[PDB]
RNA sequence: UUAAUUGCGAUAACGAACGAGACCUUAACCUACUAAAUAGUGGUGCUAGCAUUUGCUGGUUAUCCACUUCUUAGAGGGACUAUCGGUUUCAAGCCGAUGGAAGUUUGAGGCAAUAACAGGUCUGUGAUGCCCUUAGACGUUCUGGGCCGCACGCGCGCUACACUGACGGAGCCAGCGAGUCUAACCUUGGCCGAGAGGUCUUGGUAAUCUUGUGAAACUCCGUCGUGCUGGGGAUAGAGCAUUGUAAUUAUUGCUCUUCAACGAGGAAUUCCUAGUAAGCGCAAGUCAUCAGCUUGCGUUGAUUACGUCCCUGCCCUUUGUACACAC
């Protein structure tokens, strides 16, 4: 039951594409930088975005990603 | 009437902690800038009022039980100053929803 | 069904048989003798102050007793 | 009667009408390379070890 | 070798001290004892006869020493239990007020419990003399 | 080894427990190896514990109760049937009495005896009512080693409960009667017969 | 001047504060010693912090303990917890970490609840049933 | 007397006042004006006052004995 | 507080006011077999007679038995504050009585007989076999009582 | 695959909205900020007690110092499944170890879409249309009864049938609430009485007083020993008090005593997956008193499975229809 809404996924995909040099493979820095490069109305929602983004980009280190 | 310490105690309760925090932080900072001897704010255990009631105006339906709440925060702030200096900043700018209770201590 | 008082034809059986019992309880005495519960209850109370068997555990409602030596 | 041991390898899936039964693929630690599937009731994991009375019977209730 | 009433189990502490009161023989029982059940939650009176008042006194005597000031109401609550109220469910029923008050009054005559102007009844200077002496007894045999 | 002088004088019987992590004060946790295969890794050994009563978070997952200690496992299965739901203090004292009684006889390791008993009385082959209806057939199924142990622990308890119900007997000795009967193997106890009934029905409808 | 620590230990409703500081090997819990905790079957349930690390690590410390809240066995879990953390926090600040560390690995390997509170918390009941998840017995007839 | 006083003032941005619209819906219908006509009138003004969305629900029998309830909506409405 | 052993100077079951007291049981709960006497009324009078509670009503003496029967018919003369008897403040004389075993029915029938005579709602309920204490009989106590 | 039309994917659809989620409240942590005599702690200005050579406790905060560890509430920090391993079309995800206060949507609720029901409510309303009644009233009030009447059938409940026990003495720990000057509310303590209870004083408009609601279950020791027995208190006669103007149809509480079925319950059937089921009581609602009821709160705390369509219900797709007021 960990399937995320499109709001988490779309924001995570949009964020990483235009900010890949800014992001880093660590979640603690990713959630910290997200507070200034995006406006999120809840820390729980912001963590879900940063939790998926640090999950998407480990797979970026493993070959390509479609989309 | 020349710097007569009176042991003045102010008690504040409300229902909106957002509005209550505005008033409490003002008297506290007012005494801080007037370098009083200040007993910092003490927040009482926020009392909660419960009324459970059946949703149905009739008796027909599944046994559903709603319950409403009121939240009663409470603070008491004690100040140490002459009567004249503190009465000018207490009679005015009282934000609504905060019933002010100023009392005098004789301890 | 079961005896209720103590007499010599029942007392000598108690003395001659209780040694070499590995385990003695209120019910075991009621099973292996004609004594009742309280008669069994004064059994484990009495014969230990004669020291014939050794106490390992002491608890109300439950006899935990072992033959001495 | 020669009771024999068996050791689970793959939990092939859950079966039975009510979901109780399981089909697991077991192996024999004595007289190895004999692999048979069995219809098992309780919870089970990988590398699990169990006991079988007989080896001359496959697991039937599949799919 | 300092021994207060803290270093003996409360089971054999009361048994010794009630037996200390047994040989003392001047506890001033009120005379209507050995017949009352001491609680509506109790359906038959206390089984012991010769020393149950000594049991009640000694158990209570610990309570004032443990606590600060205790009226009859606290001791009334403490020793009451659950009442079989019949075909209806159980409920805590307060115990008897006549005995435990007189138990306090009886122990007042000994010189153990004061009048405690800050509440109910409190310990005395002579209150813990026998207590700590019996406590000194109960640890070392 | 040598006595240590503390301002709180701790009794000698309890202070010696540090030299070997035993049970309460008397019984050990060594040589508890299981004579019967397929039940090792599914009965808790080599986790020394001081008590049969713990606040054990063991049901939140699928197999956390597999690591639940077996002397706690039997206490929890005992504390049931309406008038004994809850009250684990009743369960821990009953086994405290039962472990005393069981070592009164048969001087060997008490945990080894119940380990022998749980191996002996575990439903070895169970039936399954294949087909979704009353007019159906039973089919014999090899039982899981956990399910063998988990069910049979209740078979020790349900036998002693029947023995202790409306009888002169008490539950501690009847339990200590039920563990010694299962460990030996007699078909005299309740648990072995109920295990045997499941086997005899199973062989008929393989 | 005198070195001391003070740690807490909480359960479903119980709590316990213990002050670990230099002494001569004293344990005291509400006045009565650790040997006099209640009941007799749960006496030993608090000795594991002593038994795992040894009385040899208690030579030069005295322990004062208070416990409140919850129910009878819940305090015993709370008493054994704040005692365990009290020693660990004491040996951290004034002794080398390995003494604290050896305590930590020993306690965690046996029972993690000595240094960690049990996060299992009660679930409130819901209308339509006396339990948190249990429901009223409907009929359909 | 004198311990209670009144200051009457005017609500700004009237189109965002759900209560104030309700009587203007009530007053238009009490004259004889068409229920469809008034409900379209109120939502257009509310929407043009900067609102993200407005929903107007009239319920009750209308020109037929068997009562029917109909809605009138615009913009974005959320419910949870 | 001491424990004393016992010896079998026994006598078996005997009658007691036409109510055969059951033997082999403790005296207080043996006197519960006496009608109109409960666990309370047996415990107190046995303590009055100075008898040990652990006599088991089998190794007793006739001298103690003739003492307690006097306490049976005449209880107020053995230090009771008279709130402890079976029939408090009776109708016939205003005196507190303790009707003994055999005749509880006689004062029970006479009580209903008076209620039958007075033609009160209670007495009419008794003759009809209904519930007198206001208990509902619509769907409870249907076939019996 | 998910709890989810939740997502990945395939793809004549693409881009969206509502709903789900997100959100909010509440429980779980913080030796890091703010503090506190309406909370607690340690020392001690001032002292006090004993067993003693130092442990606990009466205490005092311009009749002392310091602080938030615990209690509290403001600001935050914290979890997003985190790292790794396994597996999947190597995607969405699921399993396990470890670390962590916490890894079942973190636990639970509040809200919750379109369309609908001839569902229920005219007995909440001075929300309301039509009909009826309107002076001998279906309007309003007073007295008494009835709603509780009792051959019977059915539903929700409490007490049990005993030793995993009852009884007696002892040990003896909670949390959520409520409480009167807009007057007789929560009540402490003293006195008297077996008890219920009576009387006098006392604190509290309430983190202060009831209150630490010293609840019960539970724990220690003794009485009972399988006997419808001391399990069971139904039923019934007496007396004693309280609330009420009134307790009779027993309002209820207390004491003696009377002492039934009930020996685990046919067909059939109810709810429930971890601080959960169950046991146990407590607080509030109603209320002058009456709970066997409900809503919450705490105490003790199981068994069993991480699955399926076998029954039951619902939903979807295909298909048939002479149904559409829709079997
Ligand atoms: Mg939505
Ligand atoms: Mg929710
Ligand atoms: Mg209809
Ligand atoms: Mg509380
Ligand atoms: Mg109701
Ligand atoms: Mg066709």
């Amino acid at each position: 039951g960990r399937v995320r809404t499109k709001t988490v996924k779309r924001a995570s995909k949009a964020l990483i594409e235009r900010y890949y040099p800014k992001l880093t493979l660590d979640f603690q820095t990713n959630k910290r930088l997200c507070d200034e490069i995006a406006t999120i109305q809840s820390k729980r929602l912001r963590n879900k975005i940063a939790g998926y983004t640090t999950h998407l980009m480990k797979r970026i280190q493993k070959g390509p990603v479609r989309g | 009437q020349q710097q007569q310490i009176i042991k003045i105690r102010i008690t504040l309760t409300s229902t909106k902690v957002k509005q209550l925090e505005n008033v409490s932080s003002n008297i506290v900072k007012n005494a801080e800038q007037h370098n009083l001897v200040k007993k910092g704010p003490v927040r009482l255990p926020t009392k909660v009022l419960k009324i459970s009631t059946r949703k149905t105006p009739n008796g027909e339906g599944s046994k559903t039980w709603e319950t409403y709440e009121m939240r009663i925060h409470k603070r008491y702030i004690d100040l140490e100053a002459p009567v004249q200096i503190v009465k000018r900043i207490t009679q005015i700018t009282i934000e609504p929803g905060v019933d002010v209770e100023v009392v005098v201590a004789s301890n | 069904q079961h005896a209720v008082i103590l007499d010599q034809e029942k007392y000598d059986r108690i003395l001659k048989e209780v040694p070499t019992y590995r385990y003695v309880s209120v019910s075991v005495l009621v099973d292996r003798l004609k004594i009742g519960g309280s008669l069994a209850r004064i059994a484990l109370r009495h014969l230990e102050k004669e020291g014939i068997i050794k106490p390992i555990s002491k608890h109300s409602k439950q006899a935990i007793y072992t033959r001495a030596t | 009667t020669p009771v024999t041991l068996a050791k689970v390898i793959k939990v092939l899936g859950r079966t039975g009408s009510r979901g109780g039964v399981t089909q697991v693929r077991v192996e024999f630690l004595e007289d190895t390379s004999r692999t048979i599937v069995r219809n098992v009731k309780g919870p089970v994991r990988e590398n699990d070890i169990l006991v079988l009375m007989e080896s001359e019977r496959e697991a039937r209730r599949l799919r | 070798p300092g021994v207060s009433v803290r270093d003996v189990a409360a089971q054999d502490f009361i048994n010794a001290y009630a037996s200390f009161l047994q040989r003392q023989g001047k506890l001033e029982v009120p005379g209507y004892v050995d017949i009352v059940k001491t609680s509506s939650g109790n359906e038959m009176p206390p089984q012991d006869a010769e020393g149950w008042f000594y049991k009640r006194a000694a158990s209570v005597a610990r309570h004032i020493y443990m606590r600060k000031q205790v009226g009859v109401g606290k001791l009334n609550k403490l020793y009451g239990g659950a009442k079989s109220r019949g075909v209806r469910p159980y409920k805590h029923i307060d115990a008897s007020g006549s005995i435990n008050r007189k138990v306090l009054q009886a122990l007042e005559k000994i010189g153990i419990v004061e009048i405690s102007p800050k509440g109910g009844r409190r310990i005395s200077e002579n209150g813990q003399r026998d207590l700590d002496r019996i406590a000194a007894q109960t640890l070392e045999e | 080894f040598t006595p240590v002088v503390l301002a709180t004088p701790i009794p000698e019987e309890v202070q010696q427990a540090q030299t070997e992590i035993k049970l309460f004060n008397k019984w050990s946790f060594e040589e508890v190896e299981v004579k019967d295969a397929s039940l090792v890794d599914y009965v808790q050994v080599r986790q020394p514990i001081f008590v049969a009563h713990t606040a054990g978070r063991y049901a939140n997952k699928r197999f956390r109760k597999a690591q639940c200690p077996i002397i706690e496992r039997l206490t929890n299965s005992l504390m049931m049937n309406g008038r004994n739901n809850g009250k684990k203090l009743k369960a821990v004292r009953i086994i405290k009495h039962t472990l005393d009684i069981i070592n009164v006889l048969t001087d060997q390791n008490p945990i080894q005896v119940v380990v022998d008993a749980i191996t002996n009385t575990g439903p070895r082959e169970d039936t399954t009512r294949v087909g979704g209806g009353g007019a159906a057939r039973r089919q014999a199924v090899d039982v899981s080693p956990l399910r063998r142990v988990n069910q049979a622990i209740a078979l020790l308890t349900i036998g002693a409960r029947e023995a202790a119900f409306r009888n002169i007997k008490t539950i501690a000795e009847t339990l200590a009667e039920e563990l010694i009967n299962a460990a030996k193997g007699s078909s005299t106890s309740y648990a072995i017969k109920k295990k045997d009934e499941l086997e005899r029905v199973a062989k008929s409808n393989r | 001047a005198v070195p001391s620590v003070q740690t807490f230990g909480k359960k479903k409703s119980a709590t316990a504060v213990a002050h670990v500081k230099a002494g001569k090997g004293l344990i005291k819990v509400n006045g009565s010693p650790i040997t006099l905790v209640e009941p007799e079957i749960l006496r030993f349930k608090v000795y594991e912090p002593l038994l795992l690390v040894g009385l040899d690590k208690f030579s030069n410390i005295d322990i004062r303990v208070r416990v409140t809240g919850g129910g009878h066995v819940s305090q015993v879990y709370a008493i054994r917890q704040a005692i365990a953390k009290g020693l660990v926090a004491y040996h951290q600040k004034y002794v080398d970490e390995q003494s604290k560390n050896e305590l930590k690995k020993a306690f965690t390997s046996y029972d993690r609840t000595l240094l960690i509170a049990d996060s299992r918390r009660p679930e409130p009941k819901k209308f339509g049933g006396k339990g948190a998840r249990s429901r009223f017995q409907k009929s359909y007839r | 007397p004198g311990t209670i006083v009144l200051y009457a003032e005017r609500v700004q941005d009237r189109g965002l006042s759900a209560v104030a619209q309700a009587e203007s819906m009530k007053f238009k219908l009490l004259n004889g004006l068409a229920i469809r006509r008034a409900a379209y009138g109120v939502v257009r003004y509310v929407m043009e006052s900067g609102a993200k969305g407005c929903e107007v629900v009239v319920s009750g029998k209308l020109r037929a004995a068997r009562a029917k309830a109909m809605k009138f909506a615009d913009g974005f409405l959320i419910h949870s | 507080s001491l424990v004393v052993q016992e010896q079998g100077s026994f006598q078996h079951i005997l009658r007691l006011l036409n109510t055969n007291v059951d033997g082999n049981i403790k005296i207080v709960y043996a006197l519960t077999t006496i009608k109109g006497v409960g666990r309370r009324y047996s415990n107190l009078v046995c303590k009055k007679a100075d008898v040990d509670l652990h006599k088991r009503a089998g190794e007793l003496t006739q001298e103690e038995l003739e003492r307690i029967v006097q306490i049976m018919q005449n209880p107020t003369h053995y230090k009771i504050p008279a709130w402890f008897l079976n029939r408090q403040n009776d109708i016939t004389d205003g005196k507190d009585y303790h009707t003994l075993a055999n005749n509880v029915e006689s004062k029970l029938r006479d009580d209903l007989e008076r209620l039958k005579k007075i033609r009160a709602h209670r007495g009419i309920r008794h003759f009809w076999g209904l519930r007198v204490r206001g208990q509902h009989t619509k769907t409870t106590g249907r076939r019996r009582a």
